[PDB]
RNA sequence: AAACCAUAGUUAUGACGAUUGCUCUUUCCCGUGCUGGAUCGAGUAACCCAAUGGAGCUUACUAUUCUUGGUCCAUGGAUU
RNA sequence: AGUCUCCCACCAAUUCGUAUGCGGAAAACGUAAUGAGAUUUAAAAAUAAUUGUUUAAAUCAACUCAUUAAGGAGGAUGCCC
């Protein structure tokens, strides 16, 4: 008669204090994954690299990563520790945790990417509760 | 309300002259701290106890809060305090704290030895006790001493901003922080960020995550950063500005003009506060009935 | 002294399990003590007179406070019933129609001009308030104010743990140890105010009108106003905790 | 409030990895072929360095920093291959996993690290070691017949 | 008592004849398992779903524990059981389980594709579900299929041996075992050691600490491992007898 | 050469899972109300830890860092 | 927890042979009625233990000290009667 925590969302954002370098150099979705893997490998060993996570709604220095409820601490402690050095830009990059959510109710814009993610996870939430 | 009390100043001895690049980097990091969000920032000035202290008063404080920081605060919107850390190893005879404590606001210590630690915990009138997280601990810290010092005043400070410096330093930092939290009974803990550039700064949630991974609960971290920081600021402000907590030269009418809050109004070269007459005898006592 | 020490070491290796401990923890006493463990008449007169005067003045102050507390209630109820709002009306009415009940009520109109000026002059000459304000000393003035006498002073409650005690001005008649005694006025209020000192903030303003209109903004703190020196100095102070002042920063 | 320690007992067992030689199937024969001896190149600082390397390689930086605060080898001798390592009660499972993940020595190959007894006192560890040593002699005496 | 259910046999196909060196290495590793302390051993034999099954009953199992391990059984004092896994990829070259269920004791499966998982959760009289922990998982472990196959009685098998092979596959094994733990919700988890060499077998304490640090609670590890291994052995023996 | 003896006994009192009960807040119902029932949540704290046994006294504890009972010539609002 | 006190062998008695407000083997132990007291005091501070603050000093509340030996009978007063 309780609820099982599947995972937890994490609102990340690369925050580098140099507009002259930010407007020049571009950031894509593979950069985020490479930075995450490098951070995990530099701060932890295989324990940190074996963290399950995906990418949702990738934007310009904005990303939403879902991390399991069991390793939320391991994720949030390695995020606030590592600083990128010589990955893709001469200027080091760091990430700031905007907010966290465990119920999918979060407010950014009037877009519908959240909406179709909610569609999929609705037809999967009812499925997981029924089965 | 968030307070950061360990912003280092790019200078260690009075023989040094700070260039414009360092103060510009400090301006940039203060703007960075104001961007994401912060309320109180007190910069630190580290100096050693063994060497002779200059026999001056108007040359002991190389911060100049009014000239440059006073020029930027009207655009920033926060306040700055001057703090000094006395790194003491052996009980030498050079000791003139009666001037440095009155010239500065908050006085902290960084002991390396056990005798210096004992004398700073018992006799030295200080506000915060900081340990060298870069180096090893002097000896095995006891419980009763730290608890009696917390009940007597001075609390311990944890500097999570040092762990971003090197690779081998994180192990010693964690080994010192865990021992300090175990020996201090998690009562008198104040957290600070010792970053010299805006590149090593984090959000309040990152600090909470790091500290809760270290071993201290999150609610206690928020409590210590909200009320224990304001109280340790008030202690160092009232012990200097006012007398020994009997008469305060600051009068709070509402909720903004407080001895720690109101900093531009209260004069500092003296301790007077020239305010126009607002209290005579012909006004009605009951504030609900008193109308202008 | 090597041999007898070695012999007693061989003696301890039979009884004890680690023979070298009592010498390191210093448990083997080299010595044990064997000793059983070991113009006056007028002075008396004036001391008795002072004790009697104190014991009488305490009861007199208590009875005065009780009389004032009862008379305020009685006169306020009579005024509310009497269809009377103004003070100049109620005062004259109870003068003509209630002779006795008027001898006990106080008169703040005469309590203001004597007390306020005699305190202001004394504080002005004590703190050396001069036509020029370039001859001041902050720490010394704070020490003087901590040593100063506050009998007959005007103080305003600016901050307090209770949201209702703030904003009260009054001239004190006696300085107690737990409560603070003042007198306040309104349209019909002549309440003798007994206010707690544990958790309140006071303030007193000194008018200065040499050429411009200026005033010094000073304040006291009741919580630590109880452990101060009186009329002199040279008392050993202790750091208490400097922690129960959260109400100061909270609001 | 009180420093809680926890000691771990581990043993080095050498499996008879030799497919060209057939082996006898019994209790004491395999006990003797598994408890033969430890090599000469065996020390306390050589096993501590190896386990520290393995821990830093498997767990990571913070995972090794949190366990290396009170990670010491209290008693160990190469004659029987039984060692007692001290650690905290919070990171004991991590030390056990590191002992399990021990691959090989820098010069000696083909060995297994087996954690036998873990407790928060050295007296009970010594008692269990004496009991195990006494139990070992029984099968030996029985098989010598 | 401890139970191991994943000892592999050095033979993939049926045309593959056994080698005396392989039998000696298997004897060595079983002796090492009994040395570290174990009671129940269940050797596994791998076969492909594409290979032709023999038209025999007296020849389905190229093990014959009675003639080979029957001497070790009454000398050292342990037991051996028959187990076979099924490397299933697509619905073809199959449709036969009633004759393979009578010879062996435990029947497992190894799905590696999309339809393989569906066919494993649909109509396969299996007991354990095994994934390729060395390489990548097929698509994604979801709750819709795992919950449904665990509620009927089929458990998920975790191979802690594949980790001790090389250094690179350790990351994939960890990323797969944590996904399996997150999807199964930690109810039907059975563990086995898929090692063929006596140098890659560990004890109960190390394995327990590993699975505890990897995401399984200390109650789940012990209870699941012990009681579920005993129960799968029991139901296998029962379906073999009757 | 032992006297070796604890419904914990020599600084051990571990790892999680599940159930009931308590505080406030969120809503519903019969009949205002009920040690009323049912969800949506949080909290179950702080002081501190035995080393032979018992009694007395003093000193630390309970602020979104669990609670309970009463008192107050303490103040704040309302009726007579 | 605490540098506090005491019991853990007896002694028709150089052995606190102590019928002393009550209970108690003892306690630098609990509590009850009355009067007084504040470095001008029996004693607390601004020339044995414990406690961050460490009794009071309008009234109440709290601390300290100074008195009240157990049981039975007669008279007087006050209450239900
Ligand atoms: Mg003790």
């Amino acid at each position: 008669k309780k609820t099982f925590r599947e995972w937890q969302y994490f609102k990340l954002s690369i925050t580098s204090f140099d507009q002259d370098v930010d407007d020049a150099h571009a950031i894509d979705q593979m950069t985020w994954r490479q930075w995450l893997n490098n951070a995990l490998k530099r701060s932890y060993g295989i324990f940190g690299e074996g963290v399950e996570y995906s990418f949702l709604h990738v934007d310009d220095k904005l990303a939403y990563i879902r991390v399991n409820h069991a390793d939320k601490d391991t994720f949030s402690s390695s995020i606030s520790t590592y600083i990128s050095t010589d990955e893709l830009v001469g200027s080091p990059l760091t990430v700031s945790i905007l907010q966290e959510s465990s119920s999918l109710r979060l407010l950014e814009v009037t877009d519908d990417d959240r909406l179709w993610l909610k569609k999929v996870m609705e037809e999967e939430e009812q499925d997981c509760k029924c089965i | 309300m968030l307070v950061d009390l360990n912003v280092p100043w790019p200078q260690n001895s009075y023989a040094d002259k700070v260039t414009s690049q360092a103060v510009n980097n400090l301006i940039k990091t203060l703007s960075t701290l104001h961007m994401l969000g912060y309320t109180h920032i007190a910069i630190n000035f580290t100096v050693n106890h063994s060497e002779k202290f200059p026999n001056d008063v108007k040359l002991l404080n190389p911060i100049d809060i009014k000239r440059r920081f006073g020029e930027l605060m009207d655009r920033t919107g926060l306040k700055l305090y001057s703090r000094i850390t006395l790194i003491i190893d052996d009980p030498s005879k050079g000791q003139s704290l009666s001037k440095i404590s009155q010239a500065f606001d908050i006085v902290a210590a960084l002991p390396i030895s056990e005798k210096g630690l004992t004398l700073s915990t018992t006799n030295l009138d200080i506000d915060l006790l900081t340990f060298q997280y870069g180096s090893r601990l002097p000896t095995f810290l006891k419980h009763k001493s730290i608890c009696s010092c917390v009940n007597r005043g001075v609390k311990l400070e944890i500097v999570y901003g040092y762990a971003l410096r090197d690779v081998q330093a994180r192990r010693q930092f964690v080994s010192n922080v865990r021992s300090v939290i175990r020996s201090s009974r998690s009562r008198g803990i104040v957290i600070g960020s010792g970053a010299m550039s805006p590149l090593e700064c984090r959000n309040i949630l990152g600090v909470t995550s790091l500290i809760k991974n270290l071993g201290l609960p999150s609610d206690r971290c928020s409590k210590a950063m909200g009320d224990l920081a304001s109280l340790v600021l008030l202690n160092g402000r009232l012990r200097n500005k006012s007398h020994k907590q009997t008469i305060v030269t600051g009068g709070g009418s509402g909720n903004g003009d407080d001895v720690v809050n109101d900093v531009q109004g209260i004069d500092d070269v003296q301790t007077i506060k020239v305010v126009k007459r607002s209290m005579d005898a012909e006004q009605l006592g009951h504030a609900s009935k008193r109308h202008k | 002294d090597r041999t007898q020490t070695f012999i007693k070491d061989c003696l301890f290796t039979k009884c004890l399990e680690d023979p070298e401990k009592p010498f390191n923890e210093n448990r083997f006493q080299d010595t044990l003590l064997l000793l059983p463990t070991d113009e006056s008449a007028d002075k008396q007169l004036e001391k008795r007179d002072y004790q009697r005067i104190n014991k009488n003045s305490k009861i007199a102050l208590r009875e005065y406070i009780n009389n004032c507390k009862k008379n305020t209630k009685k006169c306020l109820k009579l005024a509310y019933e009497n269809k009377i709002t103004d003070k100049e009306d109620l005062l004259h009415y109870i003068e003509e129609k209630h002779p006795t009940i008027y001898e006990s009520l106080p008169q703040y109109v005469d309590f203001v001009p004597m007390y306020k000026e005699l305190w202001i002059n004394y504080i002005k000459e004590l703190l050396n308030i001069t036509k020029n304000l370039k001859t001041f000393n902050g720490s010394l003035a704070l020490l003087k104010l901590s040593m100063a006498d506050y009998n007959g002073a005007l103080l305003r409650v600016t901050k307090s743990k209770n949201k209702t005690l703030i904003g009260l001005q009054g001239i004190v008649i006696w300085d107690s140890q737990k409560f603070f005694i003042m007198i306040v006025k309104g349209n019909i209020i002549d309440e003798i105010k007994c206010i707690p000192k544990k958790g309140t903030v006071f303030q007193f303003e000194i008018p200065i009108s040499d050429d411009d209109d200026s005033a010094l903004r000073y304040s006291i703190l009741g919580d630590r106003f109880k452990y101060r020196s009186v009329d002199r100095a040279g008392r050993k102070f202790k750091s208490r905790r400097c922690d129960d002042m959260l109400y100061y920063i909270q609001n | 409030v009180r420093l809680k320690s926890r000691y771990i007992l581990f043993e080095i067992i050498f499996p008879p990895t030799d497919t060209n030689v057939e082996e006898s199937v019994s209790k004491a024969d395999i006990l003797l072929s598994h408890h033969r001896a430890s090599p000469a190149d065996v020390s306390i600082k050589s096993i501590l360095q190896e386990i520290r390397r393995s821990l830093s390689l498997n767990l990571g930086d913070y995972g090794s920093a949190k366990c290396n605060s009170l990670l010491q080898l209290k008693y160990f001798s190469n004659k029987t291959s039984t060692g007692i390592i001290r650690c905290h009660r919070e990171d004991c499972d991590l030390v056990i996993m590191a002992l399990m993940l021990m691959s090989k020595i820098g010069d000696v190959d083909g060995l297994i690290v087996n954690p036998v007894k873990v407790s928060g006192t050295i007296k009970k560890i010594e008692q269990f070691a004496m009991r195990r040593n006494s139990k070992i002699l029984n099968i030996i005496k029985c098989s010598q017949s």
